[PDB]
C-alpha cells in the first residue's frame, strides 16, 4: 500500500551551469542501452535484420557502431554472440 | 504510432518504441539528482 509517487514541477528549471567533456572515458548510460538494445534485437531476428539497420541509419552517427570502424563494434558484436542461443 | 493495434511482424516498430524510452528517460531528469557514486 506504500506505493506512491510525488511528480510535481516548478517553475525556475535553468540550463546545467556546469562545463561539458569531449569525448569522455567509458560509454555513458545512454549509448551503453541502445548498443545493448540494439544486440539483444539483432540476435533475436539474426543478421539480415542488422544489415537492414546498417542501411536505412548509414549516415546516422549513432548507428556507425554497427561498423567495425568503431571500437563500440567490439562492445557489440561480443554482446550478440551472448544474446543469440 | 499510438496502440490502436498491431499490422503484423514488424521488429523495426518495437525497437523504435524501446528507443523511445531510452531517449526520453534521459531526456527529462527527475527532481533529484539520483546519479551513481563511482
Amino acid at each position: 500500500g506504500a506505493q506512491v509517487i510525488q511528480e510535481t514541477i516548478v517553475p525556475k528549471e535553468p540550463p546545467p551551469e556546469f562545463e561539458f567533456i569531449a569525448d569522455p572515458p567509458s560509454i555513458s548510460a545512454f549509448d551503453l542501452d541502445v548498443v545493448k538494445l540494439t544486440a539483444q534485437f539483432v540476435a533475436r531476428n539474426g543478421r539480415q535484420f542488422l544489415t537492414q539497420l546498417m542501411q536505412k541509419e548509414q549516415r546516422n552517427y549513432q548507428f556507425d557502431f554497427l561498423r567495425p570502424q568503431h571500437s563500440l563494434f567490439n562492445y557489440f558484436t561480443k554482446l550478440v554472440e551472448q544474446y543469440t542461443k | 504510432g499510438e496502440l490502436n493495434a498491431i499490422s503484423g511482424p514488424n521488429e523495426f516498430a518495437e525497437f523504435y518504441n524501446r528507443l523511445k524510452q531510452i531517449k526520453e528517460f534521459h531526456r527529462k531528469h527527475p527532481n533529484e539528482i539520483c546519479v551513481p557514486m563511482s
